[PDB]
DNA sequence: CGCGGACGAAGCC
DNA sequence: TTATCACTGGCTTCGTCCGCG
């Protein structure tokens, strides 16, 4: 049962914090320009959080993650905002849209 | 690199004003001026030396001016944005008018950013808001290859340690 | 059968047309950001002063419905059965029962959910159609679920009536596929020759009444504006405005208003407050026979400054111009007229003395 | 229909309009930096002194209900009926329940969002209706949330009424589209022909007591001026602007003591310091029916200097004046008037002896 | 023996093809994301100005016609590669509003709010034609002349038709390099794996930087490649890319000829 | 009178 | 301060109606 309640507070912290992300993003890009960063948001994102996942199913320890522990450790957080930054990186140039961004990648911060 | 000879000025300068009135009011007279003014060609007799594109020397002599322009009330590796994200919170400065003012440098120039930047930084260091010269100093070396860059930088330094500020504020 | 004009000109503080904020839109081209002006805008204002000069008007509205319920009040009509009258105008058309309306706003007539761009007259053809079956619309006002009356060929065939704009700039209208109209002409967003950094004005509005509050503490916000040499480009393509107009003699006027109205008018951006109003310093008109071809190239390298831009940016378009010549081998009759004299340009072709014997030139020439 | 005026006008040591920071406004125009007088400023001292020569007072302020409070409390009424009158009489008006306003301060009437711009009359008459309607408002005051009672059509139609200035160079009210005014002036950004470096101007205040320290130590803030040679430029779009005032007889006064106002004054930004008054040194009306045209392209390329830059401006103008002569033809009537005689300056047209004849041959022309 | 062509065409502010979105398709390359113009679209330009020109060598030198049935050759020995800027490119919103020309008693409620994506850059095309399959299939080494050559000028002149009238995007290649390989085909376009810095513009850096790889990859694999190559500027020298020609349509006649 | 082209009928909430 | 914020489509077979010849 402590297994299987990993495994879904795990689930559940990924694709809630991953939504999220996707709001985020897509907000982000309208309100600056008052969209392009979902769909590379995801791929990214979901592509680099299955690994993520199987080493929290496995018990492996995986960074930002603490092994053993039934709370979710926010792993997932550090995943998403890893792929946020990695779309929305050259975009964050001019200073308007930097603000718009920032302040929405605030909230996957949780 | 830069940030080596940068932090030559910042000791010898930070330590040739505290501890000199003439050179003090002889290098402040240029502050907001081209290198190749007249007016501040006293201030070359102490930071001339060090200048390791062009653009450098233009920041050099900028920040050493407008570094030794402070009132004595703020004389005595984070970088610019967060520190005026920092001043923001702690001292309370007005937060949505001095984000005006940094989305006007983040555009500037190289001419434009030595011609914005002394009002925010001489009034940030005014009401005592700690601030890392030799970053400083490298950011405006760093407009004459990737202005884009360092002002995002900037930028992003602020609204991010802002909100983190805001956060762990929990 | 490529008509094609490049075009230097200079604005001095000019801020004409702004984003959202204020700020003026800017390219990042060739790595350096250069203030630029849309070409819908420039267009609009080219379309305009041709309208205006050549006396037929073209109208690009959504609220079709009020304007005919106005007309089809002049004509006699009740107030109510002129609104009625209206809407079935514009719902007799289309495969499913209407034109898509926007949520009815009180008191006003429900504008289309597209805009639609036809001349005047044709405006008036609509309501007079919908004008001889008056007691059909009257009938069917008291149904609960009015259906079209009107033939859907006369009206489809009124809507398919072609302005001197329409043939040269085109329309499109999704619901009545059979009436959108290619457009004959290329616009280029005109930007700056030289990387322009956006420079702030800080403004403040008096209040003419003395208070103590009123100075001192106030503040008043702070507007955007930007100063350059634009570098503007457009294209006409003859055989396909001979096609739309039908008539050739019909198609020399068009392009010859239509290329004076490109040199002359400008976008009038916050012009009450900068008097922008400029000519180009210097135009080249080009009758390309395999394809047209753009300048821009020329200006991707940035130029690096501290001189006036103006003369370093014809000899660049000149220079350039000779290479191309030699790289892409054309019988294409050249042409330009410029205000400086200290060069020959030799590349631009036989030198004009005037923008309107060029374009006289030029056009006769096609 | 266009009326353009050109003018040349050297500043010393002026700092006319300064920045938040006190330093002149500067353009980085042509690749350098020119130190420029922002066009609202000098369009302010323009219509001050049109105004008040012509007799016709414009006021643009944020706070009407204390001056419309302060006018019925003249008239007899006490200070808090007044107030509550002159809210009812900003309430009354708007879509919404009513002008919005921003949030009230003690012991004053609150200021309006939007500014207003409307002759003093107008405020005598708006005080009138709220006079006759005394007892409503009596009975209005008493209610917790009060609502408008003046007609909303008889103050609206009052806010319509238009000033010399407003007719001129035209208005804006948000809140009521009904009133907008478009201008008929254009007014371009004054900026240096050459190229201008912002001069520190280091300056102390003694203190008149005697202190020994105090007088060795003698620190104090420096203030930075610059001087240079500015380039003048103003449209008038003469069929809008008789469109505004109505009549062609006082578009004429109108468009005759604008342009001497034109000429005679300055903003008046730091005076008691530097007296900076001066009069053009060259002035150029044109009257253009096709199109005003702007002479900035002339003086994109800065003047490099060491000897004196009037002369050569004027020469400059005078050489891109035929040049835009030559490259655009039209029967525009110009002329001009300057104060040096070392050129005779041959595309400006006929000269005139002086600005007043030079004012009134062109407007009586137009 | 395949033909190939490299070009290093601009494009001003434009929008030539775009996504299911207003966003025009982008190649994340070399770390930064770098716009596109995918392949299948300016090879149908291409398909038009060639089948124009000619007034079955369309069905052979390209696969097959897009409104005809399947003939057994689908394929087509001409490959071209996905155009990608030689830098990093940010896509640039432009906000645009349509004005409604009747005014109420109102003012400036405009007809129509929206904004769409544009972008601009140094593109790098590439494309090549295996000459062996295409004399198998045609007979005719003549016909084969005019669809090699006749699809070289036709791949330099054209550009996709796309949000064109707003944008004129039309322009010439700054740089075409026709090297005439016997080995294999070989693209270049690993020489802009790594984006190019901005600033100063980048034709004439693009221009460098594809001399050194060439110079290079002809280091590693010494051939009998013959080569030209023709530019809009004369300011700088190429070595590697072989003989200089004056212009576009001489060097593609040099090597039509140099190919038989 | 014949032929060709275009739209509709669900399944679906 | 206020007003504005598009459509269209990339399903199935056949039959019927309508436009045309």
């Amino acid at each position: 049962a402590r297994i299987v309640r990993r495994i879904t507070l795990a689930r559940k912290a990924a694709e809630a914090l991953g939504r999220r992300l996707e709001k985020a993003c897509k907000e982000a890009w309208k309100e600056s320009n008052s969209g392009p960063w979902v769909q590379h948001g995801m791929s990214r994102y979901w592509a680099k959080a299955e690994p993520v996942f199987w080493n929290i199913v496995y018990d492996r320890p995986a960074q930002g993650y603490t092994p053993g522990m039934a709370g979710p450790g926010n792993a997932f957080n550090l995943v998403a905002l890893a792929a946020y930054d990695e779309v929305t990186g050259p975009y964050c140039e001019r200073p308007r849209v930097a603000k718009v961004v920032e302040r929405h990648r605030s909230t996957l911060f949780s | 690199y830069i940030l080596q000879h940068a932090d030559a000025l910042v000791k010898r300068v930070s330590k040739l004003i505290v501890n000199e009135p003439a050179a003090r009011a002889a290098l402040r007279r240029g502050v907001g001026l081209a290198p190749e003014d007249p007016r501040m060609l006293a201030a070359h007799r102490v930071v001339a030396p060090y200048v390791p594109v062009h653009a450098v020397e233009r920041a050099f002599y900028a920040v050493a001016a407008i570094m030794a322009a402070q009132p004595r009330s703020a004389r005595d590796r984070p970088n610019l944005g967060v520190s005026l994200a920092q001043a923001v919170f702690d001292k309370g400065l007005n937060a949505d008018s001095t984000e005006q003012r940094l989305h006007l440098i983040a555009r500037q120039n190289l001419d434009g950013v030595h011609r914005h930047l002394p009002r925010l930084v001489l009034y940030l260091r005014s009401d005592q808001v700690h601030i890392d010269w030799g970053i400083l100093i490298r950011d405006l070396a760093r407009w004459g290859h990737t202005p884009r860059h360092v002002a995002r930088e900037w930028v992003q330094d602020y609204h991010r340690t802002l909100e983190t500020l805001t956060r762990q504020a929990e | 059968t490529f008509v094609d004009i490049h075009a230097i000109q200079t604005l001095p503080y000019s801020n004409i047309n702004r984003d959202d904020l204020g700020s003026p839109k800017t390219v990042v081209y060739g790595g350096k950001e250069r203030t630029r002006v849309s070409s819908q805008s420039w267009k609009r204002a080219v379309r305009h002063e041709v309208e205006a000069r050549l006396g037929d008007k073209a109208v690009r509205t959504r609220r079709i419905i009020s304007e005919i319920a106005k007309r089809l009040r002049e004509r006699g009509w009740d107030a109510d059965l002129a609104d009625a009258g209206a809407r079935q105008v514009v719902l007799s058309v289309g495969k499913k029962s209407g034109i898509k309306l926007e949520k009815e706003k009180d008191s006003e007539a429900p504008a289309t959910s597209v805009l639609f761009y036809l001349p005047v007259p044709a405006i008036d053809e609509l309501a007079a159609i919908a004008d001889e079956h008056r007691d059909a619309v009257a009938k069917e006002a008291a149904k609960k679920t009015p259906k079209g009356i009107l033939p859907a060929d006369r009206i489809t065939e009124v809507l398919k009536s072609r302005n001197v704009s329409v043939n040269l700039f085109g329309r499109m209208l999704a619901e009545l596929p059979s009436t959108e109209v290619d457009g004959a002409v290329q616009f280029a967003h005109a930007f700056t020759v030289h990387g322009t950094t956006v420079e702030v004005d800080f403004f403040t509005a008096v209040d003419d009444i003395p208070k103590e509050n009123d100075h001192g503490s106030g503040h008043m916000n702070a507007g955007q504006f930007s100063a350059g040499t634009f570098y503007r480009y457009a294209n006409v393509n003859l055989d396909r405005l001979v096609e739309n107009t039908g008539d050739a003699q019909t198609a020399r006027t068009a392009v010859a208003e239509f290329l004076r109205a490109f040199l002359s008018t400008v976008p009038s951006g916050k012009q009450n407050a900068t008097a922008a109003m400029t000519l180009p310093d210097l135009v080249h008109i080009a009758v390309r026979f395999d394809r047209p071809i753009s300048f821009a190239p020329a200006f991707e390298t940035a130029l690096y400054g501290s001189d006036g831009y103006t003369l370093r940016a014809c000899q660049e378009l000149n220079n350039y111009a000779e290479r191309l010549r030699e790289v892409w081998p054309d019988d294409a009759i050249r042409g330009y007229a410029t205000v400086e004299n200290k060069t020959d340009l030799a590349a631009l072709g036989e030198r004009y003395d005037s923008y309107p014997a060029l374009i006289d030139a030029m056009v006769a020439a096609a």
